[PDB]
């Protein structure tokens, strides 16, 4: 713990601390201001017997001659215990819920690991999220990044509780635990997330780490990082299966974005620094199971879409490091829809590896796709169908886009606190589509069970 | 007190060596003229400053002198009734002691009157342990609002001299024996207006807000704590929405921020605020309101500080146990000025010119509102409301700064002219508009009314909504068309306009609604409603319903003018709908 | 010639009415004593002509004085200037006028310094003679284009479409020297003429004085190829 008195430029958040030694690429700083006050930061570079910083909270009210700098040793590190379930921190992980402890067992850097590709293991099996739309169309497996696009005004916060609550694994022997971002949101919404966590008890089982709109964007930044650092932990040294859930990540690259024009980086497309593709690479690559050990790592990843624009850098590029996406429309959400998932544009790229008999039940892979080509010629039934109205309705084509109807309104519309057990989803699939003859249809041994 | 001396002068940028006794955001006067800057940089003993005012005729040689502060407010009784620039510089005492009608380079005065004598009557004993927000007296500053002195941020102990007596804010009121020995207390204290002043804790903004304004109270309200965002269109009243949440609202003060507005625009508010009458006093408005006025022409800097300047004040209050309302009109231009500042020192832009930071300053500003528990033994609890107006131009919300703030406020009232151009008025938009506040709401009032409330607001939202479904079908093709389930909802729909959403400021009456009144009002509404549908089922017709009750819906037309002593005669008019469709019931 | 700024509970609220005799801006979009009433136009569109018209035609409806005319000139060709000038001649109009002519071969500081010379006038002749000022300066385009030079010059670092970050500030610092004056006679009510570049309505220069102005008045080309005169 090496002390220096010796700051020589402050220029806006940076500093330059002369006369230095020993001082590390990346290392934490505390800054301890000529007032009493405490600021954390981070060396950017270090060259000769100089180390330029940046503050976290800003460099406002310090006195440089009578300030010093205390260079701690070690990177943003998180300290990790297994009496991390039930507790609630914020970006750094410090205690925000004023309860006792808590003594580390060790401390990793936030950063993490690289997986050698040989001990990478394929993710396995399905995770019951109880919401239909997601468990049926749009499967859910054990170490997978699926993604929910959304919006902004759209009740993706109220999906993110739900899936906390009701996502489980059924059945295994293997603990189950949720490790839970938030990401620069509201004090309102936090509240919100404290609240219902704590009403239905998923906390018992979940870690929380609470970002706020208002905390610096460094804590921001590296928020889903403490996130993914205790999940590791759970999943790879405790042998648990951990799903972890992150909002919003459009207010995370707001926060990379912010961060790059403080260190005088010249922007890449679109405003973001070339590096967002990388970045969030290092986010998401670190879900999965290894080979030999029991638990995993599942990403669900929500992030709200600016101008809802699909090629925008920042759900364009989480697309392309993703496996899938759940999207969430106005359209739907407008008619009352929750949760408004449009399971047309929605995609699972490993449903496959996560269904079917034993995983979930024999009928999975054909009730989706005749769900699925169902609600397609049903929506079509009723685009051109406004515009030549119900002036004459079909009788095969108006017998389709009811199906179309009620598969909104009773098979997707579940309700925000509606956990629908997969047995239950699949037995409602069946019940919508006994509104098509037989010649419309998944193959002969239909009516069997 | 150390003295720097100018070494380059270059546009709004200065620097002066020897400044090492000063800080990062330290305030300055520059030069021989003393003209305000900020420090922004340093490098060993070199100062950069951002000079405020212009530069032109400074250069080497002259000296800067560090206010020993950042950009901070003086608070404290005096405060009350003025008109602030963005920076605290008070704009009458500026007339009368410079005898000018220009604002002159590096003319300094204080922000509140330090001659005047004021009578603090002590509240606190000798021998008391006190800390932060402890209240130790008060002042009865305006007609209305009594100032109550506090202990400052920063100061633990024991009283040891109190006393009750005339003083001026300079005067010491009190001694505190703390650790560090003996330390005076006056009437006012310094806050630097970037920091948000400390709080016990935050509450969740759950009391509902009352306006007197039916569409929002009932509709799309807010929480005292909450925050609600503007359009501001030409021509669809705003101004006047303004003056009646001013005016009417359940608030202790406000506080009333122009941004850096077209200069005819802000003397309009100059000469407008003051002639606001107070409803419970008669007295004027200015008696429990602190303006800050900004036209586009003022420094960048205090078009950029206006809010926080703003915020900072309301947070004052707040701490002394009050229910304090900022309006900021309007933080379009705000954000302009962030936006200059952030050209100015040679920043990357983030999008459309605006700062990479644009977003984080903005829930800065938000998250500094709220219900909070104030500092103190006596655990009192305040608030801030915010009421923001944004202006983007053309009127289109999908830019940056509408953009942010929707993301992090919660109540949206979108006025619109084209309701405006219709007659109908507060021009609402009740499609677009919404409060993420209903719902908690809804269970206060189902609470505090014993009353089913929330139903009554969802049905008459549901009848909203279905007439924007049932016009497109009207349109094309036909009005005479439409079953008699739909024209009778066409009808209440008109009725939830007409008789209730529209609202005259202008009327004795009208200008105000209270809960109460509120309630019954629409509860006459949706029983007419109620004893159609009844009505139609039991075979009676349409054209008939209206024909038969033209006298008892005048009735409920002239709902909004009766006096609130007279609620009975709201109530009565069930009746008259019952005893009226039962008898066409034949 | 920088002048100070305008206190603003100092600021009086324009009240009366000018007739510039043309039916859209008197009518439609009423200038009013004291209010920054702007035209944007483009290149080739005839700007010009609206402004000499205005200029000789506004007067109030009351009892006086007449208004005194302060016309700036900045950046213009030795044709649109010459226009002006044999306009003001032949009418009568200079014996009311005071005329700052700065032209496109003229160096870009001069050009920087044009309105500031003549708002400086017209603030005299206004607030210290207690007369009623009106101002009409064309084109602020120039003005702009003429900040951008300098600024290059300067060795700055651009804002928003190549324009300093500073532009909104100094437009600002021309446009709010306006208005009446609580206890003052005189008042000064501004025109500034402007060409959109590219015709667009977004682009800094128009934007910026649209938040800084109150309202604007826009000629088209499709009237003006009408033969629409003024093609507003």
């Amino acid at each position: 713990i090496k002390e220096y008195r010796t700051i020589k430029e402050v220029v806006g958040p940076l500093m330059a601390v002369e006369k230095v030694s020993g001082v590390k690429y990346e290392e934490l700083i505390e800054v301890r201001m000529q007032n009493g006050e405490i600021r954390r930061g981070q060396v950017l570079e270090v060259q000769e017997d100089k180390a330029m910083v940046q503050i976290f909270e800003g460099t406002s009210g310090i006195n440089l001659k009578n300030s010093s700098v205390r260079f701690l040793g070690h990177p943003l590190q998180l300290g990790v215990s297994e009496d991390m379930i039930g507790r609630v921190f914020d970006g750094l992980g410090r205690p925000k819920d004023n309860g006792p402890e808590i003594l580390p067992e060790k401390y990793l850097d936030i950063n993490g690991e690289v997986i050698n590709p040989i001990a990478r293991d394929y993710p396995d099996e399905f995770i019951q999220t109880g919401i239909s739309a997601i468990d049926h169309l749009n499967t859910l497996v054990r170490g997978q990044k699926l993604p929910v696009f959304s919006g902004s005004g759209l009740p993706h916060k109220e999906l993110a509780a739900q899936i906390a609550r009701q996502a489980t694994v059924l059945d295994s022997s293997d603990d189950f635990a949720v490790v839970f971002a938030a990401i620069g949101i509201t004090f309102e919404e936090a509240e919100f997330f404290m609240e219902d966590f704590r009403q239905t008890g998923a906390i018992d089982r979940s870690v929380m780490f609470m970002n706020l709109a208002n905390d610096p964007a460094i804590e921001r930044i590296a928020t889903p990082r403490m996130a993914l650092t205790a999940a590791e932990y759970l999943a790879y040294e405790k042998g648990m299966h951990v799903l972890v859930i992150m909002t919003d990540m459009t207010n995370y690259a707001e926060a990379l974005r912010e961060i790059s024009a403080a260190r005088r980086e010249v922007p890449g497309r679109r405003g973001y620094p070339g590096y967002l593709y990388t970045n969030l690479a290092t986010l998401f690559e670190r879900a999965g199971r290894i080979r030999g050990l029991k638990g995993s790592v599942t990403q669900i990843p929500i992030l709200t879409m600016p101008e809802d624009d699909k090629t925008h850098p920042i759900p364009d590029l989480t697309g392309y490091i993703t496996e899938g996406q759940i999207i969430l429309t106005r359209e739907l959400y407008k008619s009352g829809i929750q949760p408004p998932i449009d399971v047309l544009p929605s995609l699972s790229r490993l449903k496959d590896k996560g269904t079917g008999a034993g995983k979930t039940r024999e009928d999975h892979a054909a009730t989706m796709n005749q769900l699925f080509a169902a609600y397609a010629q049903g929506k079509q039934a009723k685009e051109l169908a406004v515009v030549l109205g119900e002036s004459a309705l079909s009788d095969i084509d108006k017998i389709y886009a009811k199906f179309a109807e009620r598969f909104e309104n009773e098979y997707v519309n579940q309700g925000f606190y509606t956990n629908r057990t997969i047995t239950e989803t699949l037995d409602l699939g069946w019940e919508l589509l006994a509104m098509l003859p037989r010649t419309e249809l998944r193959i002969k041994d239909d009516l069997l069970d | 007190m150390q003295i720097g001396k100018i070494i380059k002068v270059s546009g709004p940028l200065v620097m002066a060596e020897n400044m090492s006794e000063a800080s990062i955001q330290d305030m300055c006067l520059v030069g021989d003229l003393g003209v305000i800057g900020e420090i922004i940089e340093m490098r060993q003993d070199v100062a950069s400053i951002q000079v405020y005012e212009e530069t032109s005729g400074i250069g080497p040689g002259e000296p800067v002198r560090s206010t020993g502060e950042a950009l901070s407010v003086e608070l404290g009784p005096g405060i009350i009734s003025q008109m602030f620039d963005g920076i605290q510089r008070p704009l009458d005492t500026f007339m009368e002691v410079t005898q000018s009608n220009f604002l002159g380079r590096g003319v300094q005065l204080p922000a509140l009157d330090h001659e005047k004598q004021w009578w603090f009557e002590a509240t606190i004993e000798e021998g008391t342990e006190v800390s932060a927000g402890d209240i130790i007296g008060y002042v009865d500053e305006t007609k209305i609002i009594q100032h109550k002195i506090m202990v400052p941020n920063g100061i633990k102990g024991t009283v040891q001299k109190i006393e009750s007596g005339s003083f001026t804010i300079d005067d010491p009121i009190c001694v505190i024996e703390t650790e560090q020995g003996l330390k005076e207390l006056t009437m006012m204290q310094k806050w630097p207006v970037r920091r948000g002043r400390p709080i016990k804790q935050k509450l969740n903004p759950d009391v509902p807000m009352i306006t007197g304004q039916r569409v929002i109270d009932t509709f799309f309200p807010v929480t005292k704590g909450g925050a609600a965002a503007v359009p501001g269109p030409f021509g669809a009243g705003k101004t006047v929405v303004q003056h009646q949440i001013a005016k009417w609202s359940d608030v202790d003060l406000v506080v009333y921020v122009g941004c850096g507005e077209r200069g005819n625009e802000m003397t309009d508010v100059v000469n407008e605020f003051p002639e606001l009458i107070d409803p419970n006093t008669g007295e004027s408005l200015m008696e429990r309101t602190v303006l800050i006025a900004n036209t586009s022409n003022m420094p960048v800097a205090a078009r950029e500080a206006s809010i926080y300047t703003g915020i900072t004040i309301a947070e004052y209050f707040r701490d002394m146990g009050y229910d304090v309302a900022i309006m900021a009109d309007s933080t379009s231009r705000w954000a302009e000025a962030l936006r200059e500042m952030s050209g100015r020192l040679e920043e990357m832009p983030g999008d459309e010119g605006y700062p990479a930071y644009l977003g984080s300053r903005l829930a800065e500003y938000y998250e500094r509102s709220g219900r909070v528990i104030a500092l103190g033994s006596d655990q009192r609890e305040g608030s801030i409301t915010a009421i923001s107006a944004v202006s983007p131009s053309g009127g289109d919300i999908s830019e940056p700064v509408t953009q942010n703030t929707l993301r992090v406020v919660k109540v949206f009232w979108g006025l619109d002219s084209s309701l405006a151009q219709k007659r109908h008025f507060p021009s609402i938009n009740w499609i677009q508009s919404y409060s993420l506040y209903s719902t908690e709401v809804g269970r206060y009032m189902d609470q505090i009314l014993q009353q089913d409330w929330s139903d009554m607001v969802t049905e008459g939202m549901r009848i909203l909504q279905e007439e924007e479904q049932l016009n497109e079908i009207v349109r094309l093709v036909g009005i005479d068309s439409l079953s008699d389930n739909d024209r009778l909802t066409l009808e209440v729909a008109k009725s939830i306009r007409e008789d209730y959403l529209q609202q005259n400021a202008f009327d004795d009456v009208d200008t105000f609604t209270s809960r109460e009144k509120q309630f019954n009002m629409l509860k006459v509404i949706l029983t007419f409603g109620k004893e159609a549908r009844k009505a139609l089922s039991l075979g009676a017709y349409f054209n008939e319903i209206m024909e038969g009750t033209v006298a008892v819906r005048e009735r409920i037309s002239r709902s909004k003018y009766i006096p609130e002593e007279e609620l009975a005669k709201i109530s009565s008019i069930n009746e008259e709908i019952k005893e009226t469709i039962q008898l066409i019931v034949s």
